[PDB]
């Protein structure tokens, strides 16, 4: 790619270097209570 | 004949750089790489079909419009104007020796564009050059 | 036919869909339909008619219907054309033969 | 009623006369009695027409010098209201004297807006319907019929039946609206157009637009016929600077130019065939030109040229032609270089702004084209056109803006700039180079008029403030002032609304066009006040390309289906007669009591002459200021001639330009003093342009209405409504507001 841009040709592909990669207090309750975290 | 050398084909898209001349003798469209190969050396034929006049690379300039007719005309125009050239003050402020004396030069130009009268008219030329 | 813009996303109905071409030559006739000569007193063809060779500076883009990088409409236009028919389709009927 | 001036005897076509009118009446009159300008501004709410017709007919009939009439519109549905008042007040002449008067008045107009053929008045735009009457009128069929029968061209026999009668015996005396002009004519076979346009001579008071007084295409014949004496009125004259600049401006696109070479070649090749086959008619021509004769010399005066004069008659030069151009041949290899020069100077990759001496000097150093020889390039191109004998021009209509971009540039110096911008559209895959020749300075057009015409009277509704006119166009008035309307009761309610219902500021700034909390509240407020909104409803926006993205978020949040239950939608569209078709739907519903609102563009064709009275105007929502687009080189051109000139600030002179085209939209409202209705300024910027609003609208606007909420807005349109909805007291407007002939004369009495 890097030759092709040199050469003015647009280059239809990258440098696969530059992809950067990437104590309970009540328990008679417990089971009942569903998490409401959020809202 | 769009935007590729006639003569050694190269593509804008394979060229990016790639400059077209022109020459005033016939006004052919060259590459700037066909002039250096062909012209380097010294003068010789014009590398066309057809063309049997030559050119030297001295001669090549840069096309400023874009067609050819108009190219030649403003060419002949400026070669002309440079041995025609008068003011109003010229003739005494005499309008209509003036509105002739300007007649005159486009008649002149139009022959040397169309080629009417190239052997006269180019002798005029030369005569009125000294005078 | 609410008036809203169609997304190219949308799949839409296979069956339905073949009726948007006879809708579209419906939208023409209709437009025959409703059209008519107007009066003077509202008539907005003579104002620009008036003086038919004025050569000025053209409207900045502001002034023009909304276009996309491909130079063609955005279609926003259609909608305001569709709800326009509308109420004039509602109107005329009102006048009706009875 | 009949009454007196001081020594003016005026009949007023009505039993009953304001205060405004009496008073507006008596400035106008001592402006003719003392010479020169004049500039007024009436309340929309006051008949404002028929007293100036009233009392300039009144003057034109009493005095000796019997001084003719020229009134000056900016549209042509005004000149149709106009000469509708004239034939009222006209016919309360005629049986008040007990006969009728001599008398003639007329409208005048394009082709158009005029034609009857069948054939020709079918079509689309008006350029091709003035071709075919040209085609039909200009004599050569004629001579060709005459000279063989047998010829195929054939003629217009509405033209042909003019030439039986004289031009005195066209029409009957009286006065002819364009209806009653056209139904007269098409009952006797006869060309309105052609009547109007040998009858102007003789008319005694002409109305038409200010593009037959200003633009020079079609202005110097008209121009040409009316008298020297005659009084002019520019009426609802606010918006004359743009005619005047539109007038002198022109645009150059890349297919211009391409279309512009094409027909340059077609024209090298009719010139090489006529060379061929007939020439006599070239050495005819070239002798005549060099004698010095020009094209109103040569062209009768049944044809017209083929490229109007694109600069005004003072400014043609008198000299024969320079020679360059005398030949066929030569001047069509010099515009073929023209036109080479136009296009090489279109590649261009960044905005460019030149004057018109630099162009020139560029112009001649690339090229070796003269300033002289370019200035004739459209007479020249006239006069070839008129003599190659070329009955179908469609491909030479191209050539037209070049002769007219050569003949104002190499005519114009000071004043004038010219620009080259790669992108006509910012938002666009491939650039579009566009060259623009753009008058900078107002006054060049209309100077000619302020210096041919002695006294001249610019009236208007919205024309304030009135100092600045003056100064932007160079002239000078005996008087200028704004009348207050002397109401006795309250009937139009002027509020600013600077924020939501959920005190949210409100603004219709283009760059945050499309923020969802901004146009929720719009949608809120035209949603509230349209549910209150007994009958109709007009909404103002600043620019179409808004009002579109507005409408279309509008529409994907649902308000549309909220207004849809009690009114109708009526949209302005670019498409003049849908536009037209639009407002007759949105008067229907409005009269049959269904409920409407009208969206359009402050700016647009409803503002600059559609007027919305009684059941058709209720409510005006300006939708923020009809601020211009800033970024435009024109403007920013203008803007900076303007501070450098006449000392006008940027920032200023826009406030001006936008609180002008907002005032004009609120004025739409009143005809009567029976009218009301609520007009409501939505965004936080009017809070501080009171100054700047007419004097009759600032003096309704309180002190409480400067800044509302949506909310407050909306309970005080209610108990306005409420209010203005009962019977008025009739000794409450006996003698303060409604004049009758007695206390007319008491008012003169106690003046004396
Ligand atoms: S002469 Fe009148 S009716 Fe005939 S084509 Fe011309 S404008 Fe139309
Ligand atoms: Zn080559
Ligand atoms: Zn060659």
């Amino acid at each position: 790619p890097r030759k092709l841009q040199d050469l003015g040709l647009k280059p239809a592909s990258v440098d696969p270097a530059t992809i950067k990669r990437q104590k309970i207090t009540n328990t008679h309750m417990t089971g009942i209570l569903k998490d409401y975290s959020h809202r | 004949n769009k935007d590729m050398c006639p003569i050694c084909k190269t593509d804008r898209y394979l060229s990016p750089d790639v400059k077209f001349l022109v020459n005033p003798e016939c006004y052919h469209r060259i590459c700037e790489s066909c002039v250096d190969r062909i012209f380097s050396l010294g003068p010789a034929q014009c590398p066309y079909k057809g063309c049997d006049k030559i050119l030297r690379k001295n001669k090549f300039k840069t096309q400023i419009f874009d067609d050819v007719e108009v190219e030649k005309e403003v060419d002949i125009r400026k070669r002309v104007f440079n041995v025609f050239n008068k003011t109003i003050d010229d003739f005494n402020g005499d309008l209509v020796e003036y509105n002739k004396y300007l007649e005159e030069v486009e008649d002149i130009i139009y022959k040397l564009d169309h080629g009417i009268d190239v052997a006269k008219t180019e002798e005029k030329l030369r005569t009125y050059e000294e005078l | 036919l609410r008036g809203e813009k169609i997304m190219q996303n949308d799949r839409g109905d296979v069956i339905i869909d073949r009726y948007l071409t006879l809708d579209q030559e419906f939208d023409r006739k209709d437009d025959d339909m409703l059209l008519h000569p107007v009066k003077k007193i509202i008539d907005l063809d003579g104002n620009i008619q008036d003086d038919p060779v004025v050569r000025g500076n053209r409207p900045d883009f502001t002034m023009q219907p909304g276009v996309d990088i491909n130079g063609n409409s955005d279609g926003t236009v259609d909608i305001l054309k569709g709800m326009n028919r509308l109420s004039e389709k509602m109107i005329m009927a009102l006048k009706n033969e009875y | 009623m009949k009454f007196y001036i001081d020594d003016l005897p005026v009949l007023f076509p009505y039993p009953k006369i304001y205060p405004e009118q009496y008073n507006y009446m008596c400035d106008i009159k001592k402006t003719l009695d003392v010479g020169g300008n004049s500039i007024l501004e009436m309340p929309s709410g006051t008949g404002k027409t028929v007293s100036l017709l009233s009392l300039t007919i009144a003057y034109q009939m009493h005095y000796p010098e019997h001084r003719k009439i020229i009134y000056c519109s900016r549209t042509m549905s005004e000149i149709e209201k106009a000469l509708v008042e004239l034939e009222n007040l006209m016919d309360y002449r005629t049986k008040e004297l007990g006969y009728q008067e001599d008398f003639r008045g007329l409208g005048l107009t394009s082709r158009k807006n005029l034609c009857l053929h069948p054939e020709v008045s079918k079509e689309r735009k008006g350029t091709v319907v003035d071709e075919k009457c040209r085609r039909m009128t200009n004599g050569q069929a004629k001579r060709k019929l005459e000279e063989d029968p047998e010829a195929n061209v054939e003629l217009c026999e509405y033209h042909e039946n003019l030439y039986n009668i004289e031009v005195e015996d066209y029409l009957p005396k009286g006065v002819f609206s364009f209806e009653k002009l056209l139904k007269y004519c098409e009952e006797k076979t006869l060309c309105p157009y052609f009547i109007v346009r040998r009858m102007i001579s003789l008319c005694n008071i002409i109305i038409y637009s200010y593009h037959y007084l200003l633009d020079p295409k079609i202005a110097e014949r008209v121009s040409n016929e009316v008298s020297k004496d005659s009084i002019v009125i520019f009426d609802e004259a606010h918006n004359i600077d743009n005619v005047c600049i539109e007038s002198l401006s022109l645009d150059l696109t890349t297919d211009a130019l391409r279309r512009a070479t094409r027909g340059a070649n077609a024209l090298d090749e009719r010139i090489s065939e006529v060379r061929k086959v007939d020439s006599q008619k070239l050495q005819d021509e070239y002798e005549k030109l060099v004698q010095g004769l020009h094209s109103a010399d040569i062209l009768t005066d049944q044809e017209e040229p083929f490229v109007e004069t694109p600069v005004l008659p003072q400014d043609l030069l008198t000299e024969a032609i320079p020679g360059n151009i005398r030949r066929a041949e030569h001047f069509v290899s010099f515009l073929k270089r023209l036109i080479e020069y136009l296009k090489t100077r279109m590649k261009v990759l960044h905005v460019i702004s030149e004057t018109p001496k630099s162009f020139l000097q560029h112009l001649k150093q690339l090229t070796f084209i003269e300033r002289k020889p370019l200035r004739f390039c459209s007479e020249r191109l006239s006069l070839l056109v008129r003599t190659l004998e070329v009955t179908e021009v469609e491909d030479f209509t191209a050539l037209k803006d070049i002769a007219t971009f050569a003949t104002l540039i190499s005519t114009y110096e000071e004043g004038f700039l010219l620009i080259i911008e790669p992108y006509e559209i910012e938002n666009a895959a491939v650039p579009n180079p566009i060259m623009r020749f753009t008058c900078l300075d107002a006054s060049i057009a209309i100077k000619p008029v302020f210096e041919r015409f002695s006294s001249v009277i610019i009236t208007s509704g919205t024309i304030s403030p009135l100092d600045m006119y003056p100064r932007m166009l160079n002239f000078k008035t005996v008087l200028q002032k704004s009348y207050a309307m002397t109401l006795a009761k309250k009937s139009f309610l002027p509020m600013i609304i600077t924020k939501g219902s959920d005190q949210v500021a409100i603004s219709s700034r283009f760059e945050i066009r499309n923020d969802p909390s901004i146009v929720r509240n719009y949608g809120s407020m035209l949603v509230e006040f349209a549910k209150i909104t007994p009958d109709g409803m007009v909404v103002f926006f600043p620019s179409y390309l808004y009002m579109e993205s507005i409408v279309s978020m509008w529409q994907t949040m649902g308000i549309l289906d909220e207004v849809w239950k009690h009114k109708l939608i009526l949209v302005e569209t670019p498409d003049a007669q849908e536009t037209s078709l639009a407002l007759e739907t949105y008067r229907k519903a409005c009269s049959n009591g269904r409920g409407a609102i009208l969206l359009s563009v402050a700016r647009g064709k409803v503002s600059e002459g559609i007027d919305f009275d009684h059941q058709y105007g209720r409510t005006v929502l300006m939708i923020g200021i009809p601020f211009q687009y800033t970024e435009s080189r024109i403007l920013k051109a203008r803007l900076e001639f303007m501070r450098e000139n006449y000392r006008i600030r940027e920032n200023d002179f826009l406030s001006f330009d936008a609180m002008r085209h907002a005032a004009q939209c609120l004025g739409r409202v009143l005809r009567g003093k029976d009218d009301y209705g609520v007009m409501v300024l939505a965004d936080r910027r009017f809070s501080r342009k009171r100054s700047q609003l007419p004097k009759w609208i600032a003096q309704g606007l309180s002190d409480a209405d400067l800044n509302l909420s949506t909310d407050m807005a909306i309970s005080n349109t209610k108990q306005f409504l409420r209010t203005m909805a009962q019977p008025t007291d009739p000794k409450d407007q006996e003698g303060v507001s409604v004049w009758s002939y007695e206390d007319l004369i008491k008012h003169q009495n106690s003046r004396k």
